[PDB]
């Protein structure tokens, strides 16, 4: 369901990192499948020739955290009215703070040494849930 | 432009916002409010540093980049007891156990 | 495309070390997991891509599927074989690419962590 | 229109009663003051301060800031997030 066109009409973009992290442009190519791209530090943009309908998604580079593309989970380009590029504003999500505490705690703690924690058993779980592009893609359907 | 703030008494702590362009006594309005005393009968502190009514917190040093909804900036209160104001004194938060070794 | 570069040679005297079982379970594995592992897993397809040249500049194409191949089938005599071949795939990106496309960058990053992994080798 | 929610320790806190209905938890309470026997005042003041960064940058505009945590309090703050349930 979730795949680009290929269309070959071209589609200049402007990829912007309005977040404090590292941004993994990931395009989803012709068969669904994710091919990340070049990463961007945070405060920082990047000019891309892409196409029509080509769909992407923003990952954080490190941990695989979802990030929003103008204030949703998808980006597909249109085509440049008048040459105009198309702008990609990534932004961090509000997320709960037991998310944000989860990521937290999984970015210090080996995944081996979760059992090994002073917390309850359902927070094990939660922990060794990882945010991943392939989860996130079946719920987008 | 708001600046988020705890003013700190004993083991109270208020959370609230102000405009960099409000002023301290309007920030003892706020204070009034909800602890029933005054602005006469309270003074604002930034450290250990006694804030003017008349002065906008702007003035103060109070910023939103150093005054963020995540961070909050502090804001020492004390009130009046009797003849004198009380010495201010902010009784500090519990601290977090050692850092354990599958962290470190 | 021409065909792709040999995997296995009834010539070429086939070889098992500690060094080379380590460059095949932890470091092709680690890279070919890589985010940027992409374009490098298999021979650049110069059709589909519209590269003529491609060929005609690159006279020895190296991809991780080769080296794969290779550290499978024993055909590397020596550690120093096998990382002069992912030395040549990257090579061949920087020699191809102008600088600051993004496929250079990849490789630069690709390479980065081959040479960090490399660094920890166990000795023969 | 304030709440006062008592720590552990006894420290009091006083919030926007909209803000600590950011709590699920809270909420359902709810439905003045709310004490927390096993919530230390170093975790609630950092609750209360997710409380209020959470209204304010719910749909409120671009650029979201980070919720910063310390390794210390990580663990005891993610034992109170999921009671609260915010
Ligand atoms: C039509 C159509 C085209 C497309 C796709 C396409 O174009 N897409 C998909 C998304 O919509 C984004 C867009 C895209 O990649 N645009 C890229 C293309 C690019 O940089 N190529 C390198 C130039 C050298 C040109 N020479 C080469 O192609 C070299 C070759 N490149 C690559 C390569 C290049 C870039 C990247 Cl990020 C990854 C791999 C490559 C391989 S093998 C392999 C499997 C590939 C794809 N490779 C190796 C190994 N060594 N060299 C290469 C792009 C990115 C930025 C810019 C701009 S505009 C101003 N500043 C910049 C930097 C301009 C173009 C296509 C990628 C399937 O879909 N439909």
């Amino acid at each position: 369901v979730l795949r680009s066109v290929n269309s070959r009409e071209p589609s200049q973009v402007i990829f912007c990192n309005r977040s404090p992290r590292v941004v993994l442009p990931v395009w989803l190519n012709f068969d669904g499948e994710p091919q990340p791209y070049p990463t961007l530090p945070p405060g920082t943009g990047r000019r891309i020739h892409s196409y029509r309908g080509h769909l992407w998604l923003f990952r954080d580079a490190g941990t695989h955290d979802g990030l929003l593309v103008n204030q949703t989970e998808l980006f597909v380009p249109s085509l440049n009215v008048d040459g105009q590029p198309i702008f990609a504003n990534i932004t961090l999500p509000v997320y709960t703070l037991k998310e944000r505490c989860l990521q937290v705690v999984r970015s210090l703690v080996k995944p081996e040494n979760y059992r090994r924690l002073d917390i309850v058993r359902s927070l094990y779980e939660d922990l060794e849930d990882h945010p991943n592009v392939q989860k996130d893609l079946e719920r987008l359907t | 432009m708001d600046v988020f703030l705890m003013i700190r008494r004993h083991k109270t702590t208020i959370f609230t916002d102000a405009k960099e362009s409000s002023t301290v006594f309007e920030l003892k309005r706020i204070v009034e409010g909800i602890l029933k005393r005054p602005p006469d009968e309270q003074r604002l502190y930034k450290d250990d540093q006694l804030l003017d009514d008349g002065k906008t917190l702007g003035e103060c040093g109070f910023t939103s980049q150093t005054a963020r909804p995540q961070a909050p900036a502090t804001v020492g209160l004390a009130f009046r007891a009797d003849d004198t104001f009380e010495a201010l004194c902010i009784e500090p938060f519990s601290s977090p156990p050692e850092l354990p070794d599958v962290m470190k | 495309n021409p065909p792709p570069p040999e995997t296995s040679n009834p010539n070429k005297p086939k070889r098992q070390t500690n060094q080379l079982q380590y460059l095949l379970r932890v470091v092709l594995k680690t890279l070919w997991k890589h985010q940027f592992a992409w374009p490098f897993q298999q021979p650049v397809d110069a059709v589909k891509l519209n590269l003529p040249d491609y060929y005609k500049i690159i006279k020895t194409p190296m991809d991780m599927g080769t080296i794969k191949k290779r550290l499978e089938n024993n055909y590397y005599w020596n550690a120093q074989e096998c990382i002069q071949d992912f030395n040549t795939m990257f090579t061949n990106c920087y020699i191809y690419n102008k600088p600051g496309d993004d496929i250079v960058l990849m490789a630069e990053a690709l390479e980065k962590l081959f040479l960090q992994k490399i660094n920890e080798l166990p000795t023969e | 229109m304030y709440v006062k929610l008592i720590s552990s320790d006894g420290h009091e806190f006083i919030v926007k009663r909209e803000h600590a209905l950011t709590s699920g938890t809270i909420k359902a309470m709810l439905s003045n003051e709310v004490n927390f026997r096993e919530i230390p005042s170093h975790v609630l003041s950092k609750v209360c301060m997710y409380f209020t960064y959470k209204v304010r940058y719910t749909n409120s505009s671009t650029e979201i800031p980070e919720f910063p945590i310390a390794p210390e309090i990580a663990l005891e703050l993610l034992m109170a997030a999921n009671f609260l349930d915010c």
